[PDB]
């Protein structure tokens, strides 16, 4: 059930496809900024992931192949550990970044930090922390992994 | 020549003849709120589960992604199946489809829990690799 | 000579099978004004008469020449010329609105949706029109600041990806920032029925913080913060304060 | 109609406003709130007019910050009017300022405010307290350095609850007349090329002025004249239009407005040694002096090479001695034209000024109720029937020979609101709305077919720029006999290129060449009918002022004591209003001159003033 100003604005719609009327372009043609980019980033994380908890519940669910067999298989193909911590660093990035941007958000929601200032140093701080808490979070166990390779006891 | 023909008003947004019908729709911001605290709640969630693992905290991501990702594909739903770019058959078939999407993916989840390693397992042995 | 030149989108309805193109002029930067507004003046005077846009004032106050330039939604008439002659710069219509012609946009709903919210005082007790003053503060009166200024020129509105998808659904940030205006308005009594208006799912609620109508504002203004705010009040998180009492002498 | 074909629609409205800045929005809500059927017919989106960039304020003797009279500013007003203006029209203006402001605060308009919250008031240009005696007043009541902006989108907003019905970017052809009478408008519609005949009972023009008709002024692109060339073409004589406001202080390169609130904050005039010159040309008043003086001493500061900058060409507006909270608090919107166009911090620096074409005291006459006359000797004053008009378009005259700062807003509203007050009087359900005569319209759209076909070899483009230099040029702030004729010779020979006029865009759908064709051929009538009068005028009063006749000539000598002199009839004094009668096909322009009218409209609320000699 809309309100008035939403039935007239659909009427205008058709209005305007029946008078044949192009649309002025958009995506293609407005400048690359640090703020829609930003929303692009959240919105592709935040669905990149959505979308693999589908392909994966329902994939490992449905197939015959269980999770361990597609571990092992992996393992078995001898990747060098680099590329498997760059893999890993790419799991973690979306996670970080969507949880600490989506604060950032709640934040513009609650019309905190909406100056321009604001919105680009806590652009940076959420991207920024993002790339650090991943590599963090990846380069830590393959160094104290190395560790215990070699670590005298 | 001016053998003409008698013309209408162009189309104008009467705001006050707008107000004599219409009762406001009930409110949403009710449901607003929830969905932004729930995320908030989140939070903690997820530096808690990079520590405490196993089965009783693959239920708590399992309901909390899913009740979280239900609210952000309806959202994504509603900005790129429109009526006007789609036809209202197939709006409606995928604001239907954002219903399927959390069903299958908490069924999926739920499956994966209970009959393989589940969700914080599951991490784990991609990052032993 | 520093000869620089534009890609101006063209469009010409009256044409049959006509298509969007783009167009390349050529404009001595030293027999031209400084800003956009006099190179597209220049070339519609001694190039090209067919070309077309709005304009009016020429200080940057009346809105009418909105459109895009180098990407970014700006006022032709305050928006320099970028000298580097090297480069072209792109002059598109304001983002996904239906064109007449050239540079010029339907308007339309933009205008409807600014009658829908109602954008005039209203006070519950009927006053005598001439009579007298009413009362209110310095301070609140300052909170119109950020918000009466608004000219009405659509780049904000033009550049949220939100409004892009549901114009016809989600009032946008140019309307919704005077929403808010009349909101705020300490002598202003229908606070409430305002947020009534726009309680739904879209209208004010399909603001996905994207902050480009913030960034994009040639008069520098924030109309992000007033969805916020709008937001806020929305949820019962804020309310509105209450007019400041009138003084018993006043 | 003759090469191409045209789709004409037919409306039928009570009454019909042409033009949505102040003054005619604000005749759109009273007509609209008293139940009439309202058309409001405009050729940009009404916020775009203006109005709009209005800066200073409006006046009205509130005593916000002060005590102070309607009657105190009843006597400014006259007194900037140089004894030109009319007595009933300018009282009515300033017994309704206080109501009509406070109209538009109660309509929503966001004044800056007092610490009583009160609405406040700056000082302005021209303005005492005490008949002339006491001090410079402070009547000026603004919304910072945006006044024009809130007043025109609260009036825009306020229109939308009185079911006006809002023609927008129709651009308006002739009125429709029919043996004497106004009824209605044509107009083309830029959205669809098609042509509209508008029936009313009434129709009000409120159009705006034709500052576009110089090369440098503060105005709209779109003051182009239209509305008092709608007047000439219906065989109406226009009124004073050589009385053209220099504002002081326009920016230097690029001719935008930088406030006389500037001045009234404080500000002054600086020239290349450093003096504030405004205390030699006006000891008391100094840089708040009368438009038409501050712009002059400007002038002659230049010609004698006090002028400043690169080619000593113009001089320095100073505030940087004010304090930032309060260039912030009072002045924003010039701060930053200041910084764009001229790159100056005005915390800092001083901003490059001169004086520049502003406002138009001149234009369709009317008696004080907003209605439209013609003037014979004979008859004296006779109404137009049907026909409405106010705003700067108009002429009441509430300015005669200056106008007078923050009284044009003042203007726009209280007459826009008298149109509608006269006409919900007046007009009685009794009379219906008039059927258009055959062929109503028929020469207008012949006039558009030839213009947007036009073939010769002038560009309408390079016609326009000759008729702007050539005016800026002849009948400029000083002007002189001679001067003067030449300048009515090239003027007329533009007039007669006109019909060697090359348009090239021959669609109908947003054609602007077109338009802007038929601007030029409006701002020509204008600038014809301007400078023909101008010519003539062997006197100086007001903004109009001559070099060979320097001395203001009244039925009087008002220097000397007035009882024992001898009355000089109507043919050798000049207080008296100049008429344009102009044939729009051959450019033949004829005079007349016409009597102002100095007797108040109540006695016992107020005395007329009597002439003296104009000093600030
Ligand atoms: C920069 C600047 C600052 C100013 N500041 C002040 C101030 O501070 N205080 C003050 O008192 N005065 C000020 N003035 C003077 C004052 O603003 C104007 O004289 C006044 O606003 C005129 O209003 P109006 O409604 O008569 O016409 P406008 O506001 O000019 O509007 C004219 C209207 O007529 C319409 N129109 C014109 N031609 C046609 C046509 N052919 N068809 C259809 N429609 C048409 C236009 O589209 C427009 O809607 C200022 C002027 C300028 C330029
Ligand atoms: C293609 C795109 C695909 C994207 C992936 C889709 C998956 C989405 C669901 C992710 C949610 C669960 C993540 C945490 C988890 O379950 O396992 C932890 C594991 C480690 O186990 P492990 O390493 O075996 O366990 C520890 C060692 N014993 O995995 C991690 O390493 C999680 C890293 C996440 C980064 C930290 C979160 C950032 C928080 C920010 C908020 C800050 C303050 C509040
Ligand atoms: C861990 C903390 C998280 C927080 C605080 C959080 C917060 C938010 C917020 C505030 C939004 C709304 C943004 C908008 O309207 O554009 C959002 C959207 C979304 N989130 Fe999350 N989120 C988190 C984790 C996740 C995770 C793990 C997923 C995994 C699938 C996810 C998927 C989504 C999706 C699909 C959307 C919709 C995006 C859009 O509409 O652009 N989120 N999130
Ligand atoms: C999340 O905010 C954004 C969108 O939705 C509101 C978009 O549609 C788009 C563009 C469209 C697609 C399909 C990515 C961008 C870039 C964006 O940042
Ligand atoms: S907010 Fe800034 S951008 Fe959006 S309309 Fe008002 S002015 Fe134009
Ligand atoms: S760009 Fe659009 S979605 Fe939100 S804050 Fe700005 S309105
Ligand atoms: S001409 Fe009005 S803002 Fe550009």
């Amino acid at each position: 059930e809309k309100t008035p100003i939403q039935v007239w604005g659909w009427d205008y719609l058709m209005r305007q496809r029946a008078l044949k009327r192009p649309i002025a372009p958009h995506l293609t043609i407005y400048k690359p900024q640090m703020t829609w980019m930003v929303s692009g980033l959240h919105r592709v994380t935040g669905c990149a992931m959505a979308g693999t908890l589908l392909i994966g519940g329902v994939g490992f669910s449905v197939l015959p192949l269980d999770f361990t067999t597609f571990v092992e298989f992996i393992r078995g193909l001898g990747i060098p550990w680099v590329i498997l911590d760059t893999f890993k660093f790419i799991i973690a990035f979306p996670i970080a970044f969507h949880t600490l941007n989506g604060i950032r958000f709640i934040g513009f929601d609650m019309a905190k930090g909406t100056d321009i200032p604001s919105i680009y140093r806590g652009a940076y701080l959420v991207l920024g922390l993002a790339a650090l808490i991943s590599l963090a979070v990846v380069v830590y166990p393959r160094w104290e992994r190395h560790k215990k390779a070699t670590l005298p006891t | 020549t001016s053998a003409a023909v008698t013309g209408a008003a162009p189309p104008q947004f009467d705001p006050i003849a707008a107000e004599k019908g219409f009762k406001p729709l009930h409110s949403h911001g009710t449901l607003f709120k929830i969905e932004r605290y729930f995320a908030a709640a989140m939070v903690p969630l997820i530096p808690a589960a990079y520590f405490i693992h196993g089965r009783e905290m693959d239920l708590c991501l399992a309901l909390a992604l899913t009740l979280h990702v239900h609210w952000g594909v309806w959202g994504v739903v509603n900005d790129y199946g429109r009526p006007f770019v789609l036809g209202d058959t197939l709006a409606a078939a995928v604001r239907v489809g954002a219903y399927i999407f959390t069903a299958c993916l908490l069924a999926g989840l739920l499956y994966f829990n209970e009959h393989d390693v589940g969700l914080t397992r599951a991490f784990e042995m991609v990052w032993e690799l | 000579k520093r000869i620089k030149t534009f890609e101006i989108y063209r469009f010409n309805p009256e044409e049959p099978g006509a298509k969007p193109k783009l167009q390349k002029f050529d404009v001595d930067l030293d027999k031209c004004g400084t800003m956009v507004l006099d190179a597209l003046i220049k070339i519609k005077n001694e190039v090209d008469p067919t070309l077309t846009f709005r304009r009016s004032c020429r200080e940057g106050i009346c809105g009418s020449c909105a459109m895009n330039i180098a990407g970014e939604n700006t006022l032709a008439c305050i928006c320099n010329i970028d000298q580097n002659t090297s480069k072209t710069t792109k002059i598109y219509p304001l983002p996904h609105m239906f064109v007449i012609k050239d540079l010029v946009p339907d308007m339309n709903l933009f205008y409807a949706q600014y009658a829908s919210i109602q954008p005039w005082l209203q006070k519950k007790t009927k006053i005598n029109l001439g009579e007298k003053q009413q009362y209110q503060s310095i301070k609140e009166q300052e909170k119109l600041d950020g918000l009466y200024e608004c000219i009405l020129c659509a780049c904000c509105s033009a550049s949220c990806p939100s409004y892009w998808w549901n114009a016809d659904k989600y009032l946008g940030p140019a309307v919704l920032m005077q929403a808010y205006r009349w909101i705020i308005d300490s002598r202003d009594d229908s606070a409430a029925e305002r947020l009534a208006r726009m309680q739904d799912g879209f209208s004010a609620f399909k603001c996905h913080t994207i902050m480009n109508c913030t960034k994009t504002c040639p008069k520098h203004l924030n109309p992000a913060r007033a969805i916020g705010e709008i937001k806020m009040l929305l949820t019962k998180m804020k309310t509105k304060p209450a007019p400041l009492p009138t003084p018993a002498n006043f | 109609s003759n090469i191409a074909q045209y789709k004409v629609i037919d409306h039928a409205y009570d009454v019909v406003i042409i033009g949505a800045g102040g003054a005619g929005l604000r005749a759109a809500m009273g007509l609209g709130e008293a139940g009439f059927k309202t058309a409001v017919v405009t050729k940009m989106f009404p916020t775009r007019s203006h109005t709009t960039a209005a800066q200073g304020g409006i006046n009205a003797a509130l005593g916000s910050m002060n005590p102070d009279d309607w009657k105190w500013h009843f006597y400014d007003t006259v007194k900037g009017s140089d004894w030109l203006g009319d007595q009933n029209a300018m009282h009515y203006l300033t017994r309704n300022a206080v109501e009509a402001v406070t109209e538009l605060e109660n309509f929503g308009m966001p004044f800056s405010r007092t610490p009583e919250g009160k609405i406040y008031q700056r000082s302005f240009g021209g303005q005492s307290n005490n008949y002339g005696k006491g001090g410079v007043a402070k009547r000026t009541c603004c919304v910072a350095d945006r006044t024009g902006h809130s007043m025109l989108h609260t009036l825009y907003g306020n229109s939308l609850r009185c079911h006006c019905t809002f023609f927008i970017e129709y651009f308006a052809l002739d009125l429709l007349m029919d043996k004497g009478r106004c009824v209605g408008v044509i107009a083309l519609c830029l959205e669809d090329g098609t042509i509209h005949r508008f029936r009313s009972k009434r129709t009000i023009v409120a159009t705006g002025g034709y500052g576009r008709a110089y090369f440098s002024c503060t105005t709209a692109h779109m003051n182009t004249g239209d509305g008092t060339a709608l007047a000439t073409r219906a065989g109406i004589a226009l009124e004073d239009l050589e009385f053209i406001q220099f504002h002081p202080t326009g920016i230097y390169g690029v001719g935008c407005l930088i406030t006389e609130g500037s001045r009234g904050e404080g500000g002054f005039l600086v020239n290349s040694e450093g003096e504030r010159f405004m205390e030699r040309y006006a000891p008391k008043a100094k840089d708040l002096a009368s438009r038409d003086v501050v712009s002059r001493a400007e002038t002659i500061e230049i010609m004698e090479g006090r002028g400043v900058g690169p080619e000593k060409d113009h001089i320095y507006l100073q505030l940087h001695h004010l304090p930032a909270e309060q260039l912030h608090q009072r002045l924003p919107g010039i701060s930053e034209t200041a910084k764009i166009f001229a790159g100056v911090d005005v915390t800092k620096e001083p901003i490059p000024v001169i004086p520049t074409v502003h406002y138009n005291m001149g234009g369709i006459p009317t008696n004080y109720k907003a209605q439209v006359i013609k003037y014979t000797k004979e008859g004296g004053d006779k109404i137009v029937p049907g026909l409405y008009a106010c705003g700067e378009c108009a002429c009441h005259s509430v300015h005669g020979a200056n106008r007078l700062g923050a009284n044009s807003l003042l203007d726009a509203v209280v007459f826009g609101r008298a149109c509608s007050i006269n006409i919900k009087e007046e007009l009685k359900p009794d009379e219906k709305i008039p059927e258009l005569p055959e062929g109503a319209g028929e020469e207008s759209i012949a006039n558009l077919d030839a213009v947007r076909y036009a073939n010769g070899d002038v560009p309408t483009a390079e016609l326009r720029l000759t008729m702007q230099k050539t005016m800026q040029k002849h009948a400029g702030v000083f002007r002189r006999g001679d001067i003067l004729a030449e300048g009515v010779k090239k003027m007329m020979d533009l007039f007669k290129e006109l019909k060697r006029l090359k348009t090239t865009d021959r669609s109908l759908i947003w054609n602007s060449d077109l338009t802007e064709s038929l601007e030029l051929q409006n701002l020509m009538l204008n600038a014809t009918q301007t400078i023909v009068a101008a010519e003539n005028r062997k006197e100086s009063r007001g903004a109009h002022a001559r070099d060979d006749f320097p001395k203001r000539e009244d039925e009087y000598d008002y220097s000397k004591p007035i009882e024992g002199q001898t009355k000089r009839p109507f043919e050798k004094h000049w207080r008296k209003h100049t008429l344009t009668k102009q044939d729009p096909r051959t450019g033949h322009i004829t005079l007349d001159y016409r009597p102002v009218i100095d007797k108040t409209l109540d006695p016992a609320e107020v005395d007329w003033i009597p002439p003296i000699i104009r000093s600030y």
